[PDB]
Order: C-alpha cells, then structure tokens, then sequence
RNA sequence: GGGUUCUAACUCAGGUAUAACAAUACCGAGGACAAUGUAUGGUGGGUAGUUUGACUGGGGCGGUCUCCUCCUAAAGAGUAACGGAGGAGUACGAAGGUGCGCUCAGAACGGUCGGAAAUCGUUCAUAGAGUAUAAAGGCAAAAGCGCGCUUAACUGCGAGACCCACAAGUCGAGCAGGUACGAAAGUAGGUCUUAGUGAUCCGGUGGUUCUGUAUGGAAGGGCCAU
RNA sequence: AAUUCCUUGUCAGGUAAGUUCUGACCUGCACGAAUGGCAUAAUGAUGGCAGCGCUGUCUCCAGCAGAGACUCAGUGAAAUCGAAAUCGCAGUGAAGAUGCUGUGUACCCGCGGCUAGACGGAAAGACCCCGUGAACCUUUACUACAGCUUUACAUUGAAC
RNA sequence: UUUAUUAAAAACACAGCACUCUGCAAACACGAAAGUGGACGUAUAGGGUGUGAUGCCUGCCCGGUGCUGGAAGGUUAAUU
RNA sequence: GGCUCAAACUAGGAGCCGAAGCUGCGGAUUUGAAACUUGUUUUCAAGUGGUAGGGGAGCGUUGUGUAAGCCUGUGAAGGUGUGUCGUAAGGCAUGCUGGAGGUAUCACAAGAGCGAAUGCUGACGUGAGUAACGAUAAUGCGAGUGAAAAGCUCGCACGCCGGAAGAUCAAGGGUUCCAGUCCAACGUUAAUCGGGGCUGGGUGAGUCGACCCCUAAGGCGAGGCCGAAAGGCGUAGUCG
RNA sequence: AACCGAUGCAAACUCCGAAUACCGAUGAGUAAUAUCCGGGAGACACACGGCGGGUGCUAACGUCCGUCGUGGAGAGG
RNA sequence: CCACUGUCGUUGAAAAGCCAGGGGAUGACUUGUGGAUAGGGGUGAAAGGCUAAUCAAACUCGGUGAUAGCUGGUUCUCCC
RNA sequence: UCCAAGGCUAAAUACUCCUGACUGACCGAUAGUGAACCAGUACCGUGAGGGAAAGGCGAAAAGAACCCCUGUGAGGGGAGUGAAAUAGAACCUGAAACCGUGUGCGUACAAGCAGUAGGAGCCUCAAUUUAUUGGGGUGACUGCGUACCUUUUGUAUAAUGGGUCAGCGACUUAUAUUCUGUAGCAAGGUUAACCGUUUAGGGGAGCCGUAGGGAAACCGAGUCUUAAUAGGGCGUCUAG
RNA sequence: ACAAGAAGCGAACGAGGGGAAGUGAAACAUCUCAGUACCCUUAGGAAAAGACAUCAAAUGAGAUUCCCCAAGUA
C-alpha cells in the first residue's frame, strides 16, 4: 500500500492540509429517529448517555 | 490485539467525503509569481481522488 | 573502424505532441463552450458563433451546428455555428 | 587586566624504615602546574558503516536524460530508433490595455558631399519585409509600425470543452465588484501562438478569527497569499 | 635495455641460413642517480645465447627383460543412467540429427582394440553481463568513532 | 627465507648506508585501566622509514602535499 | 522412382481424390427461450480448441458426531486378480491372500491427493562379473593335520633385510601378550591360520621409572592494585 | 550572376491532389452489442508473413515504428 | 632437514606420494618435551602466508525460519 | 489539586524442572521428543559441539524330542507342536523397484520415442451338435507416429531436471479489514472482558448503521467559498 | 583467639547492570529491527509497583497490578 514502482506516490505528490479539532470528537450529532430509545420526556446531555 | 495499520501520512492528505474522498491540489506552495492567475485561482481548493487513484486510498486509509 | 568517416551526430531530441486538429467536423450538433478547433495561427477563422481564444483555439458561442465554409475575399477558411 | 614567589591540595615509575609488592610515616624533588572528569574546537582511512544512476545492437568509454519547432508520422489524433535538423532554462511597466493613425522588402530614375548602399523626391511593388527570441503555422480588421491616455500583467469565479494512467496541463463565453481607454457599440483576466520549467516535505514572510491541553491569554498549529 | 610501440630499428660478429644472442650506434613512444645510477670478484637446483664431449632426442625405430594388459579359478568397485528395437548420406529443423523427410546400406550375439560422435562424464561458467547482491582493500567520496591535541569549568590554594 | 598442497625467483631477509624520532615515567607497542614490554637498557642506546656487500658515486626543483620553526595580521568553539 | 505427341509448359473443358471444414446418424454439455415447473418433464436456438488467468460443479483420503448403530472369525483392514458401472476424479461386486478390525448417510474439520524441486530417507538396479586385489624381497617340494592346504605346523632347499625389514625404550595405544579351542562375520582369495570369536592364564622391585625433595619457562595467586558486572594484573607464596 | 525558352529532381519543397482511414447524420436487416459500477486477475522478453516507412547494403531468421493475419495460447489437410 | 627437474600416479599405495636425479648439511641449523600469543585478533626473513586437510577475516552455537525484484518446484477430476 | 527529599504493604498478574487427577475431530515407528529399542548412545570432532539407525512369532514357547543329507558347520527335508510353520525365531501382513524358474505365442533380410489403428497365423478356456461364435495370450505384415517437465518468440532438440521403486515433500495459522453468499434480527444490529453450578443466563462498556458540508469554529438537508441570497464544489431524495 | 552464616548446582517467570547485527526503509546514514538476541548480577513463590508533592477540569475522582474498550484514535 503506498507505492508506484518509484514515482512518488500520489500521497506524497499532494499536500497535507488542515488541523484535527480536539472540540469535535466530543461534539455528537443526534438524530431524532434515535429519541425512541430515551427513557422519559426530557432529553439532555445525560439522558442521552 | 493485531489491527491494521493507517497509513498516517496519507491521512493528512486525504478525507473521506460522503461518496469518496477529497484532497488539495498541487503547485502551489512555492514559485508562485510565474504563475497566471488561472492557475492560482483554480490550483486552490479541494478535489476529489480519481476513481483511478481510490483503490489505493482505501488500502492506505482503511478506517476512514 | 576503417575509413574513419563515422562520428557522433547529436540531434535525438522532439517535442511532445501538441493533439491539434479539428475536434468538431461539419454537421455536427454542439454545445456553447465546445472546442472546434484546436491549431497555430488562424488556418481556420472563426466565423458567426464561433470564438476565438489566446491559443487561436475556435469553440463555439452557442449552441448549434458546427459549419465550415471557405469566404470571404482572401479565401481562408471559416467556422461557424450556425443555429440548426 | 600579566608575571614573580610560596606551600598546604596534588604528583613521584626518588631515599630511609616498614620481611616483599603495595600502602603509611619522614626526608627530598616538583607544585597550583602536571594529571584526570564534564564540555568544547582542531586533527584523525588508525577503525567502522555505507554510497559510487540509467539508457546502450554485450559492457566500458563517449553521448543522452526536462521542455519547444520541423521531418520520420502511412491527408483526423497518437506513434519508435545511440533516426535527420534546429532552439529553450529568457525578455518586457512597455515590448501589456485601449482609442486613433500608418504600411513593408526591394528595383529604377533625379539629386551637394554621397559611393553599390546613409538622407530626399518620383514610379512599380499581397509581403519577395517585419513579427524581442528557433522553427512551424499564421498575420490587412493587420498579430507588423507610431502617437495620446493608462494599469484588465485586476478580485471572486466560471457553463462548457480539449488533453489526459494519475498528478498535472490547455481553451473558455457568461456573471458580480472595481477600473482603463473610447463620443459610443464596445475592447481589456498580459504579450501572434506553440519553449522560458520542478511535486511533496521542511523552513521563512505578509494577512486572517479558525484553533488554543484547567480557565484568560500566549506559544504552537490551521486557512489565504507569497 | 627485466624499460623501445614503431620494430625482426640500423650496422658489425657468430650460422649454409639467427624475430633469440653478443658488440656498437642513439632516433630514450616512455633510463637516470638511496621506490638509488653505472659496474663488479665470488656465489645461484636464476634468465638468455654459444660450444666440446655424449648420446634412441631424432632420421626410424628394432630386439630383449620384468610388471600389467589377455585366459582360468576366487573376491568384487566406480562415475553415469527419462526410456530405448541406439546405422550412413543429403536435406530439414530452437539454425551442426541414431530417432524428422527422402534415400542408401544392413542376418542375430560376443571378445580384443580404438576414441571420430553421442554438442561424451565431472564441477547450477571462474570469462562476459545483470542483481538498487557480498566481502575485503584504497582515498583530498560521505558520515561517524578510537587515539592525539585546544580552551573553559572542577579537583585548585596564598602573597607581591 | 617464502606462496603446507601448480610460482624458490630477479621476490623477502641480509651485513652496510641515510633520514627522522626519543633526556628516561624515553619515544614506541599491548591494555579498558592497573600492569607490562622497550629495559633491570640510557643517545656509540632504543624506535620508525627507506635503501641494500663492495668500487666509483648520488645532479637540479620547496611551486603541490607532508614535516619543522615563527606569529604581525585575518577568521575562529564551548563559555559569558 | 522415373517422365519427352510428358508424368514439362501455355490456354481451355469434364470427372475424381482430398481435412478433425460442411452434411448424415447416435450421445453429452453451456447459455437463452413457451409452459405440471427449482433435472418434472418434451423440445428449439445459438454455442462447447485453449496458456497465463477468472468463474462453476464434484471425487477420493484421515479424523469428529450420526454410532452402545450397522458390518465382521460363515473372515475387518490391507495385498493381489477379475467383472461391472459412471464424463472424470472414482464407485460397486467378487476369487485368492490376510487374520481383527471397518464404517453407510448427512454434516463438520483438514498434516487431504506427487513425477520432476542436481528434493529427503531406505531398498535395489546399470556399468559388470568389468577395474582392481596396495611396493617385482621369491619361491619349490616332502610329510602332518584337516571336510577341504599355494598361503597353517614341521623338514630340506631357495630368495630378502641386516645403521634394519634385527634389538631397548619414550610417546601413543590398551590386553593387541601366552595357551587351548572355533572359522559364521573380519582378513581385499582359501584358511585347518590370525592382531578375528570364545574360554583361561600372564605383568612380582629399597637399587629401573613414577611418586617424593628442588626449581625453569609459564600458571594460580591471603592481603594489594585496577575494572559497569563478568573479571584483568600482581606480592608473599604455591604449583609447574 | 540574372531574364527569357525548352528540360529534370527533393523527408524537413507544394500551384495541386486521391483511394482509404477518421469524425458525424439518417435508414433497414442481422447480430450472445455498447456503456457504467464493483470482486479476482494475469501481462507490461513477443515472433514471423504481408503492407507503408526510418535505420542497414530496398543485407540479415537484422533493428525500430505503424497496420493486418497467423503463432503465442491452435490440433486437422 | 628440504623440495629444483622429469617420468609415473590423477575413481592414487598417498585428499600432495613414489622413483631417478637435486639443495643445505657447525648453523640465520635440525629435532624432543612443556609453555605463551586468539579472530578484525594473533603470528608472519612478507606469499595475504599460516592460525587443526577451513583463511582478503577460523571453528561451534546462538540472532536465524537473516534477506533473495533471482533460479527451481508446486500433488485429484470435469464444465464455461 | 497535592505535600518530594523516611520505610513498608495482601489480592487480582507472569511461569513450569516438576507432583496428582483428567482431557484431546493430537501422532502412531520416515510420524510423534533427537531418543517407543541399553539415546544424547553408536559415530564424527583437539575442542566447544554435532548427532543417527534400530518396534510387532504365537492366545500360550507349546521355540520343533527323534531321524536323514552336510564338516558334530550353515542350510534344509521329514517327524512333532500349533487354528495357522511360504506364523520357525532376520518370524504378523509382505506392495513396488529389482532378480530367477516354468508354460504359450513371437523373434536370426531387417533400420528410429517402441506405441496406436488395422490384421494373418498360432495357443488356451465356455457354450454350441461340433471350428461357429465369444473371452484370454501372442502380434507376422500395413498406415501413422521425433519422451515428459521446465523455460521460452520458438524445443525431438545437441537447453534444464529426473537411474528406478516405496515412503515423506511446498498457499498455512492468528488477528485486522474489504467484497460476495447464506442465516438471524432489522431503523436498528451486536456485546467484549468478565461473572456464571461455564456452549445457557447475565454483563450495553463499546462498535457499526441511521447526515453532511467545512482546515476549523460553526451550521445542518444543507453546507463551504464569496462582498454576493450569484456561480460553482461537496451532499440530499434508506438497510443495516 | 571464640560462635553463627555463606559458597555450589538446578526449568521458566521477576528485578537490575550492559547491549548488537542480519532485516525494513524496495539503495542507505536519521529511523527500524529493539532495549530484541546475547552477556552479566541477584531474588521469591511469585517478583516488581503501590497509597498521591496522582489525575481531572465533569455533576469531579481517589493507591498498585492485570483484562476488554477508548484506538490504530491523538
């Protein structure tokens, strides 16, 4: 995986760009065809955990 | 245990998107001056990986 | 080596191919936007509807049928997109 | 900020004792040197680890390696040879834009220096010239040659195509903003076109609210430009 | 010339005839003075050339002796080997044929010889090339390190 | 003397010659150091290098690279 | 081979031969097509050379459950023939041999299939009853014993060594030394013989040697010095 | 030297200029088509016979291209 | 004690010998016994010689099933 | 948020020279340990070290008294034992290579991958009213026909490999991931470690799916770029 | 000059002192291999670690060790 024979391979003929967010991978998105699975009427950071 | 290993250089150039994966262009980080304007212009932004390349990208990248 | 006459003659380089050339003959449909021909100089001249680029490239302004007629008085060969 | 001296650290592979080697004591000789540890510059095939291309009518040697133009190339494209010929690795704030205006090379005749040919006048003269730069294809609406004003050698883009394994490359009407020239319709996103070029990584610089490891910053990073 | 390519240089000697030898010439491709120059008695299982003696080295081989070879009795290997009912020629053909074509010849099987072929056996050619192979060696290739050396600090102090 | 097992030689060694180093805890060599050799020696000695009895001798070049000596100037590390 | 008004050449004409081509007949198979509809059936159409390679369907072998089953001393596995069946891998049956195990069916799991790797191990071929039988110092004959004598024992003769091929040791070996007995293997042949097998015997020291005392080179080395550790060196000594 | 008139030749000459080939349109019939998406490859040493050439000597079972057929991977006559 | 020449031998009597000759043979000699130097090390009158029939880096074990874009081989059947 | 420069501290964790109990879709004598056997042996090496081969009579030795040939030998034939003695100690079964003996046919005038398609004759069995077929063996004569593997553009190739036989010998296993098939559930699917009186049951941590755009903040069937609500990029309008 | 210990051997596992190269990067030096092989020291049925001069940033938690996730993520 990563190789051409000897031309530089396509990911290094590219550029590497942008930066990983430490805020996203604790950000969720909830969909509300999912809310069927909360017990109760109130939906909050907890009740979704 | 033993996983698969990502590629992790060709992480930084490539992100999936909902029905393949994009990536910059090239021949724009330097020399710039000699350039047209076109060529800036449309150098700049995102691609997608051709249908060629994306076998290769999804054996790099098999987590993404 | 007897006669001694050979000797290195260097001229073993080209050119890539430049793919010029008509891309689109007479009579067929076409779309605005569409290269028509691609060459040096004008050998072929752009005439109603067709444009003409930096390159002397002709494509066409509107959509059509591509046409190809020699008027004019010099003669020259024109192209044009005539609304068919 | 340098030298002289001293002894007390330190040294003795010096003497006298300690059976012997060593150590110790004293005496003697040096002495803040020498020597050693850390750091540092030099030297260093003494030794180690390695590299030292490919094409190629075998290899070596020589030549070549990227780009442009012509032919080979078989009237679409493409098409190889250590096949035949040449160029490029630039230039220009005008040699770009626009508006306006103009037409060349030569030959002959006449005319001071002055001729074969300088400058002037006349008659023929579709380019036998020019086009910054090779060649090919173009060029009178001149793309050739002058003048005035200028900065479109813009910014955000771009329907649609050519070419193409990819990465790239090429052409592009039209739309929005801000202009330049024109009385205006308009033209202008560099130059008659095709060579004048080099990915990524890394590092620098001009900007930017995007991020900012408890929080506010900042560092660093990201994005845009170079 | 242990050096000289052209080259068997040229001239002299030696031989009937001498690309070698000896003497000389100098036109030294490309000698030369302690990676010593030129000689040198003696020494050398040293190199070259020339003689006497002597010879089966040879003209040109003959005879003879012993040990094998050959026969019998006893013991009993080897390498090799796809399988063989395993001929010549001229062709053909992965280009030099026992095996294919055409043709010629040839009754079956031993023994003693022989080595022209079976591209005969033996050793995955050592020559040549290739492999981003190896090793060892060299250096003003690269990068290191040992060793040697420089200075600062420490062991390390006092006075003028 | 030598390539045990295809090379015995013109190769190596050799007595002799020269240069150079070394003042003694010598230079130099083994070693990580202690400890050794050099040497229970001491410049008529010891090491390294070249040449190689003897006879006649051994010319010129210090530009390069070494080696030795010198420090006016230039540049120059750690450190501060 | 042979061929001359051809069996040559040119121009025509008519027959015939000639392939795995085409057709005829029988059978299989892939794909598609009308339906009792999953091969439930009758057909039809177009196909079915094949390396690398892709796809599909199966055979056999060992083991597990099925199986405390079923088969088997009225003969299991294996071996060796024969017949028969299937497109094949292969199945079934059975004669003989064998003497104690095997395994239907369907799933499941693999040390699952061999002709090649100058493959590995064992066995056996060819060469071939061929080369050779190990210094050219040499043997002949008479008796004896014996199943058998060129080779053993005895005898006469002959030849060889004799600064050894004779004697004494050290080293090394270890019973090979002597006797009786045997001859399968070993001895490059035979063997009654042997350094072979088997069974007994044999080596007697104050003076020969070792041990012992002493030390050389060189080891080890209380303490000692040095070194990440391991260890290196070294004095007195102690070995040698 | 030119200029006129006869007369030849040229891959990098063209006042000209096919056949084919290529790009389109329309239309029948015949055909186990074309295209796109995904799983698995193999191959990237080719060879000869024609045709058009370069190179070589219009030499080569030579070499390098284009194009077709066969072999490769194909028996039979 | 050597090893200069030739024949033989080359599946040898012998993984370096025999035979006929050959060299040194009081010396830088030959030899017995014991000991020392150990692998990038030793030793070398120097041939890259020798260091247990092994030498341009011994042998054994281990890392180790080193790696090998190379060569060889790769095992039942049928259909497309 | 916590107080270094003081010291301790069980369990859950790692392992097997071993002792016991038990187990195996582990091997079965070329396998399994190198070693089923007098094996770390023989053997090789100075040494470190390397390192084999080699199982089976029979239920019970009942292991063959005695006789005969031979050398009081080997070996055998009788007798006897035994169910079996081509189960007789080299002993279960006893394949192939390889080597003999017997019978039938062919073969000494004919040129080659040794076969194949025909085919006369002969020999031998079973039927049959008696040479007529059928089965088996042989193969005079005719046609055609240059092994196999590998590697190649191309091999009978005089290119590689194989003397033969027998046995062994090469696409695995663990995990991750992707696609396909199949099964269960299905906008949901599924638990892992663990606990468990252990293939159950529990355990929802986690993972995948259900939303994307953008570097990101952020927004979200939208979102990014932009001054732009224009244009364009990437998404949208289910099956996991 | 008197008593008590130690020595050496023997599987793996632990702790500690030293520490490669083949290999991969399709070369190779940073890097990888790998703190592995190996060498050396030493213990116990285990060893080590262990009670916060630790995390966290939530509504806070509360020593060490081991397993599944987090995650092939940062």
């Amino acid at each position: 995986a990563g190789f051409e024979g000897g031309q530089t391979p396509l990911y290094r003929r590219l550029p590497k760009f942008g930066f990983t967010s430490k805020m996203a991978m604790t950000t969720a998105e909830v969909r509300l065809s999912e809310l069927n699975k909360v017990e109760g009427d109130v939906i909050s950071v907890a009740t979704l955990k | 245990k033993v996983k698969m290993k990502t590629k992790s250089g060709a992480a930084k150039r490539f992100k999936r998107t909902a029905n393949g994966f994009k990536r910059k262009q090239a021949f724009k980080s330097h020399i710039l001056t000699k350039k047209s304007s076109k060529r800036i212009r449309q150098l700049r932004g995102l691609k997608m990986v051709d249908k060629s390349d994306e076998a290769a990208v999804r054996r790099m990248c098999p987590y993404i | 080596a007897h006669k001694k006459a050979a000797g290195s003659s260097r001229n073993g380089r080209d050119s890539n191919p430049k793919m010029l050339g008509v891309k689109i003959f007479g009579g067929q449909a076409i779309v605005a936007g569409n290269i028509i021909v691609r060459q040096r100089g004008t050998e072929f001249h752009a005439g109603a509807g067709v444009g003409m680029g930096r390159d002397h490239t002709l494509f066409a302004l509107n959509d059509g049928v591509v046409k190809f007629a020699t008027k004019g008085k010099f003669n020259r060969r024109y192209v044009m997109v005539e609304e068919a």
